RNA sequence: AUCGAGAGGU
């Protein structure tokens, strides 16, 4: 569907703010990097990595939608 | 191994004045006296008063603040105790160590109005006084029937905090001046030329000669550092027919003091609070 | 100790000397700064 | 507060290099010693910085050759200056007497 | 107490009194200093 | 006088033309007309200074009066005829333009610390807060409050306390804080009682006032400098406040400089009576009178002077500009707006 | 207002003189030669002084 | 001829009468001048 | 509708933070707060937070307990307890300006803890907002939510929006004190030895390297470029046809009137373009205090001999103008095309009186060159005041210049002199005439309804082209 | 508490 494969920063600031409420939630973790003082740097670290729990829907104007895994996404 | 060797050598002195002229040594170690001199020698003035009866027309924070401002012989500032220390007290009234406190009252009773003047504040350390100089600092004027009575308790500071504190009229150098004039170029002028670059300069350095009516300099000390000899000699044409720079060794310092603390014991005083200073960055080993 | 509406004096600190009024948290006579210091730093 | 006055800290890319702290000081210490740790031949770089106008604090910084470490040329920097003020000090005791 | 604004004279205050100058009538009165001890910092 | 035959009337002087406010603003021909509008319009009427003789009959909401007030050094001719002393509110600031580490930008303005603290620019602000009764004025069964609901003289009330207290009573609100200063209480003759409490606050310029000068120009306080790190002179003399040098090009005042240039020559010492001390709006002096002025006091003929740095002692290769100029508060103080 | 005590800039203490200048200046003398036998020569200090509202004779009166 | 007066006197002149006016009149004039005339004539 | 968090308060220049950081007093951050979750990572920091009583409240399921005196039991942490901390070091706000059409107004900020009551905003943020340190008032509010602070912290940072969506260029434009000191910085190529180490205090690294080793009367000499190497950031490669630069190492950097602004600017886009939007905020941050503590030593100021008359060249304007005025009988008679070549005269004879005016070394230095707004307003208050009375404004009645200047001109003038409208001849610097002050106050009052106007229907116009255009999204 | 008006910094 998109060849471009480019993550918006809209998107990116909604998964580091939903990354870091949920690690706010008392939750462990992926990484072995505990020990911050801000959840901020924890998602930043987090997502600085390729290891992302949650993906992406994007939706179709014409009514669809389509997968696209973070996995294969590459971010700036 | 490195050590500079500066030497004094005295002009004028008074209680008030001092201008001495230090030779050999950096700017600045000048500038630190002059800085050091104007918010570090420590003074005695009051600091907090205490108001019983105002009946003025003055308010009582303008009295209160013209209080501080006024002058208190403060010989015994250096042995003090900066009162955030001493703990011989509870902060009130006379500490031999950190305050004294200072009673003062008055009213008027006939018709012509009374000047509390400042020869009328009494202290209780005789020692702590107001400065004496013919008739003092008047603090309020009092009309039939008005009173004030208040009681004062001084203090010590440093005049970094407050400029009550603070025992500099202005103390201040400049770098003597080097004048050369290349007295043969200064022949090719005309009497008229010349005698409209003498008057080009806004104080008086220059002074032509009675007889050979030369430009001689007459009084080197007087020339602040502007550029207007110079620059009308290159405007005359003549580029650098005098020529005039600091020389950097020579200063001349010029200390006044409030009163509070004599001229001379200003400065030496200066130099013992530098020393102290130096000697606890030292960062042993 | 002590009670509401005392005069009681700022033994030491940075503000030495001065005298307060004991509001609940003492209060200056003439400043507004509302200070909260314990029994030790306080004197009739 | 107590935290030292003065505090020692080496710069570790650069030998011979090394920053001091000194606490509650300003343009006054500063430009004093940065004169005449300028005044030896050893030392090759030496300044103060305040590192925000408002706090009083002054870092110094000083680069030195082989031949001495930083803090000997700092402690020597501030014994020299002593000494020096004593000399003023025996030097215009001598003439106020004289005037009077 | 307060003391008269046209004349001097004082008089303890009844709540409700219009407040009046007992002695002359006119109608305004000031409240007085009583010797109480304030600081000011310099 | 060179033609008399051809004029049948003549005019008492040019600056008569202008108003009350507008005819004592020295050099008021030398700056823009939007400036002097200002200055005429809002600048004069903000600006804080020498408000009542007898200041216990009134009670109005908001006063404000210097601690010590000043008079200009020039004269106008309108100031001098009228003889009233009130026309002019603020305070002579020895000014040397010059750029202060970039705390002087942007029409900033930056102050010495210890000529605000040995008394410039300090006032008083006095005010009153009233209350009416036809409910009677008393005490509820706060602590500062009497035997009648009034606060005694000399006391000190918060922000939370209650200044008149009514059977429902009056609480002082935020900003409202002080020292009782007059307790006046009256009635009408349809019954009703009223009542006043006054409170005093004493304010010394801190971040974020708002100055004015007499041409137009206007700045925020944005940094209070000691003495010893400005630039001093020769005799010592640091200047109380300094503005950006860039301020003036974009700005059409040329007058500030005028002024502070005839200013500086008639307080200098010459080394008497031929001074030129008018500045009359349509009849200034010369430049060539003002700068032959300046030289013959000594200083330096175009206005400038050598200043040595504070921090270091060097001299500074540019000469500064330093002369005495007429200031002015506003009444719009930094504290209010903060919430 | 009364004569400050100290000018605003450097710190005089000028608070002292108000009625020496006025004497002087109450017989024939210029200000500013008057000024200087009260031996004041920066001109900073020549401000305070030549420049005060007195205000006080009046705030006595009313 | 207006010569024999000279441009001294004659601005000293045109200060001394306008001090003058300010004093018979004054600054609020117009006011009072009319209030004193609704309630007169 | 109204809005919970608020802050309004005067902003005042700080140049020796960074551009991230901003101030704030202590009654306004001891009043608001910022709410957070609590996590397992901050379990210890909460807890020697809250047990000094710095919070001031915290909320338990549906009920809400303060943090005031009365409490003689500890305070248990618990993940459903949420609590709202004292805003520190380490939070982020954004702010709100009076209205400006740019987005680039809105800026997230670091707060910075201070004791005086008024906001520092640095002089590098002038030309994203609009407000001048006049006594501007700012919105400055608070996020509350997380999710809020990531959508602060990732949009509204300078780190994401220097590139305008507007011009294309960088919005951290050039100030006035960095062009100034740069310029008086430039001007003297090489430097001494105490002076060069004591700039260098406040640059990055060392200076190894001293460009002038040995000469006749100096020593070690070094010069400008190397503390801009050392102010430029580790590594680069800039290629502007201009300069070229190999880790932080400048080769060549030409000097002119007005370039060297597009010069800088030039190497800014290319250090953000090549690096990233960091390393340009640490150069600005390195550059800015070494600049203003570069000038602060040296001074600028201007003084009276600046605004020089050059009573010759006010002669050669006098009869320039005499020249010039021939022409003024036939401008408003027979059409506009007259009208434009006087205001292309008018433009020739501001050039030359400005060239004519920039002799100096205050005023070259101060005073743009390029820009026509500088010149003339530098021009206006010098010599040769512009014309003021033109018949293209409807704003006011043509009768005032029919029968009202002529009048005043025959009454008042000896000679007719009917050409002089807008051809006075008086300064700002010298007297001015009363007809002078008449007209200059008329064009005054012209410039401010027409400003008021100005500001009043292009908001309306704002207003209806923002009403359809806020639904249009790829 | 509410409304209206006037005077203001942007
Ligand atoms: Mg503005
Ligand atoms: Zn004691
Ligand atoms: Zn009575
Ligand atoms: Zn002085």
């Amino acid at each position: 569907r998109k060849t471009s494969k480019f993550m918006t920063k809209y998107e990116r600031a909604r998964i580091l703010g939903t990354r870091a409420l949920q690690i706010s939630m008392n939750a462990p973790v992926m990484v072995e990097l505990e020990g911050e003082t801000d959840p901020l740097e924890i998602a930043m670290k987090e997502l600085r990595q390729r290891k992302i729990p949650f993906t992406i829907r994007r939706y179709l104007p014409d009514g669809s939608f389509e997968e696209w895994g973070v996995d294969e996404l590459i971010v700036e | 191994t490195y050590q500079r060797f500066p030497t004094v050598k005295i002009r004028e002195l008074k209680d008030d004045y001092a201008k001495f002229e230090l030779r050999e040594t950096d700017v600045s170690m000048a500038n630190a006296l002059r800085r050091v001199m104007i918010s570090e020698v420590p003074t005695m003035a009051i600091h907090l008063v205490k108001i019983e009866v105002n009946s003025s027309v003055l308010n009582d924070e303008f009295i209160a603040q013209r209080l501080s401002l006024i002058p208190l012989t403060s010989e015994r500032a250096m042995s003090m105790r900066f009162c955030q220390d001493c703990e011989d007290c509870n902060g009130d009234e006379h500490c031999e160590f950190c305050s004294v406190e200072f009673p003062l009252s008055a009213k008027c009773v006939t018709d012509q109005t009374l000047d509390v003047t400042s020869r009328d504040l009494y202290s209780a350390d005789p020692t702590v006084t107001p400065v004496d100089f013919h008739k003092g600092i008047i603090i309020a004027k009092l009309r039939r029937g008005q009173e004030l009575k208040l009681k004062a308790l001084a203090r010590k500071g440093i005049g970094k905090d407050h400029a009550k504190w603070s025992p500099a009229a202005t103390v201040t150098y400049m770098y003597e001046p080097d004048i050369i004039i290349n007295e043969e170029m200064m022949n090719t002028l005309t009497d008229e030329e010349k005698i409209d670059l003498i008057e080009s300069s806004p104080t008086k350095v220059f002074g032509i000669d009675p007889v050979t009516g030369q430009v001689v300099v007459v009084d080197p000390e007087a020339y602040t550092y502007d550029e207007e000899v110079i620059k009308k000699a290159e405007a005359m044409g003549k580029p650098g027919l005098i020529e005039i720079h600091p020389k950097h060794d020579s200063f001349v310092f010029t200390v006044e003091s409030t009163g509070a603390l004599k001229a001379s014991q200003l400065v030496l005083n200066a130099i013992d609070i530098l020393k102290q200073k130096l000697d606890a960055i030292r960062l042993s080993d | 100790t002590y009670s509401i509406g005392q005069k009681l004096r700022i033994r030491v600190g940075p503000l030495k000397g001065y005298l307060c009024r004991v509001i609940a948290t003492v209060k200056l006579d003439s400043q507004h700064k509302i200070f909260t210091v314990k029994s030790e730093h306080l004197a009739e | 507060e107590g935290t030292k006055k003065v505090s020692y800290d080496r710069d570790t890319k650069i030998i011979n290099a090394a920053s001091f702290t000194v606490e509650r000081e300003d343009h006054t210490i500063g430009n004093i010693v940065r004169m005449q740790l300028h005044r030896d031949e050893n030392v090759l770089f030496a300044g103060y910085q305040l590192p925000h106008p408002l706090k009083y604090k002054i870092i110094v910084r000083i680069h030195t050759t082989s031949q001495s470490s930083p803090m000997q040329a700092y402690n020597q920097a501030i014994n020299d200056l002593d000494k020096e003020l004593d000399y003023l000090k025996n030097q215009f005791e001598a003439e106020v007497a004289k005037f009077s | 107490t307060y003391v008269c604004g046209d004349c001097g004279q004082e008089n303890t205050l009844k709540s409700g009194d219009v407040i009046q100058c007992r002695e002359c009538g006119y109608r305004i009165l000031y409240k007085k200093r009583t010797r109480r001890v304030v600081q000011y910092e310099a | 006088l060179k033609e008399p035959k051809i004029y049948t009337h003549c005019e008492l002087d040019l600056s008569f033309l202008l108003g009350v406010s507008c005819a004592v603003v020295p050099f008021a021909n030398h700056d823009h007309g939007r400036r002097v509008l200002y200055q005429s319009q809002k600048h004069c009427q903000q600006a804080i200074g020498f408000s009542s003789t007898n200041p216990n009959i009134r009670c109005d909401t908001l006063s404000q009066q210097l601690f010590y007030p000043q008079k200009p050094l020039f004269k106008t001719l309108a100031s001098e005829c009228l003889k009233k002393e009130v026309l002019f509110n603020g305070q002579n600031a020895i000014v040397a333009v010059n750029v202060h580490l970039g705390y002087n930008q942007e029409d900033s303005i930056v102050m010495n610390k210890a000529s605000l603290e040995r008394g410039m620019f300090r006032s008083e602000q006095i005010r009153s807060y009233k209350a009416e009764v036809d409910v009677q004025f008393g005490k509820t069964h706060v602590d500062s409050l009497e035997d009648d609901g009034f606060p005694f003289i000399g006391a000190n009330m918060s922000t939370g306390d209650i200044v008149i207290g009514r059977c429902h009573s009056i609480k002082l609100k935020h900003t409202e804080r002080g020292i009782v200063q007059k307790v006046v209480l009256s009635s009408n003759d349809e019954g009703k009682n009223f009542a006043a409490v006054s409170l005093r606050q004493v304010r010394s310029p801190c971040l974020g006032d708002k100055f004015s000068s007499m041409h137009g120009q206007k700045g925020v306080l944005g940094y209070l400098e000691e003495q010893q790190n400005f630039p001093f002179t020769i005799q010592g003399i640091v200047p109380d406040i300094v503005i950006n040098p860039h301020a003036f090009p974009s700005r059409q005042t040329p007058g500030q400089l005028l002024e502070a240039a005839l200013s500086k020559g008639i307080a200098c010492p010459i080394q008497y009576t031929k001074l030129t001390r008018h500045a009359t709006p349509f009849s200034t002096p010369g430049v060539t009178e003002i700068t032959e002025q300046l030289h013959r006091a000594g200083f330096s003929r175009w206005g400038n002077e050598r200043v040595y740095n504070g921090r270091s002692g060097e001299m500074m290769r540019s000469m500064i500009f330093m002369g005495p100029t007429f200031y002015q508060r506003l009444v719009h103080m930094s504290e209010d707006k903060v919430k | 207002m009364i004569i400050p005590v100290r000018c605003f800039t450097c710190g005089k203490v000028i608070g002292n003189k108000w009625d020496q200048y006025l004497d002087l200046l109450q017989l024939d003398y210029t200000e500013g030669d008057a000024l200087d036998a009260l031996q004041l020569v920066r001109y900073c200090c020549r401000r305070m002084l030549m420049t005060h509202v007195d205000l006080i004779e009046k705030l006595l009166n009313y | 001829n207006l010569s024999e007066l000279g441009e001294g006197f004659l601005q000293s002149f045109c200060k001394k009468a306008a001090t003058s006016f300010f004093d018979k009149y004054g600054l609020i004039s117009h006011q009072l001048n009319s209030y004193n005339y609704f309630i007169e004539h | 509708k109204g809005s919970g968090f608020s802050s309004r308060s005067v902003i005042t220049g700080d140049a020796y933070r960074h551009v991230n950081e901003v101030g704030i007093p202590i009654e306004i951050a001891q009043r608001i707060t910022f709410e957070e979750r609590v996590s397992v990572h901050n379990r210890g920091y909460l807890q020697k937070l809250v047990d000094d009583k710095l919070c001031l409240s915290y909320t338990q399921g549906s009920t809400t307990y303060s943090l005031r005196d009365g409490s003689k039991g500890h305070t248990e942490l618990k993940p459903g307890q949420v609590v709202h901390r004292r805003v520190m070091d380490g939070d982020v706000v954004f702010i709100n300006r009076p209205p400006t059409t740019h987005k680039h107004s809105l800026q997230a900020l670091r707060v910075y803890v201070h004791e005086d009551n008024t906001v520092k905003i640095n002089p590098l943020m002038c030309s994203p907002l609009s407000a001048d340190f006049d006594g501007d008032c700012v919105h400055l509010f608070y996020p509350q939510s997380l999710s809020a602070k990531a959508e602060v912290m990732e949009l509204f940072s300078v780190e994401k929006q220097l590139l305008s969506s507007h011009t294309g260029q960088l919005i951290l434009q050039m100030g006035s004190d960095s062009l100034l000191s740069l310029r008086v910085m430039l001007e003297r190529v090489f430097l001494d030895k105490a002076t060069a180490q004591q700039l260098a205090m406040y640059g990055s690294l060392s200076l190894p390297p001293p460009a002038l080793r040995k000469s006749s009367k100096s020593g070690p000499a070094w010069t400008v470029f190397q503390i801009l190497q050392l102010a430029f950031p580790e590594r680069l490669s800039c290629k502007g046809d201009r300069f070229l630069v190999d880790g932080s190492d400048l080769l060549k950097f030409d000097f002119g009137v007005d370039a060297m602004g597009s010069i800088i600017n030039e190497i800014v886009t290319s250090i953000f373009l090549e690096k990233g939007p960091k390393e340009t905020l640490g150069f600005f941050d390195s550059l800015q205090p070494l600049l203003m503590e570069s000038l602060f030593a040296e001074g600028f100021s201007l003084s009276l001999e600046d605004l020089s008359m050059s009573r010759a060249d006010m002669d050669v304007i006098h009869n320039l103008i005499i020249r010039e005025i021939s022409p003024m009988v036939s401008r408003l008679r027979l059409s506009y095309r007259d009208e434009l070549q006087l205001e292309n005269s008018i433009h020739k004879v501001k050039e030359v009186a400005a060239n004519f005016m920039l002799k100096s070394y205050s005023i070259r230095n101060l005073i743009d060159i390029k820009s026509n707004s500088a010149i003339t307003k530098l021009v206006q208050q010098t010599g040769f005041l512009g014309l003021q009375l033109s018949d293209k404004k409807k704003f006011y009645t043509k009768t005032l210049v029919e029968d009202m200047a002529i009048f005043c001109k025959r009454k008042y003038g000896r000679i007719s002199s009917s050409g002089d409208f807008g051809i006075v001849k008086g300064c700002f610097f010298h007297g001015l005439d009363p007809y002078e002050e008449m007209a200059h106050s008329i064009a005054a009052r012209e410039v401010i309804v027409r400003s008021s106007r100005g500001l009043a229907e292009p908001g309306t116009l704002f207003k209806n082209l923002m009403a359809v255009l806020r639904d249009i999204v790829i």
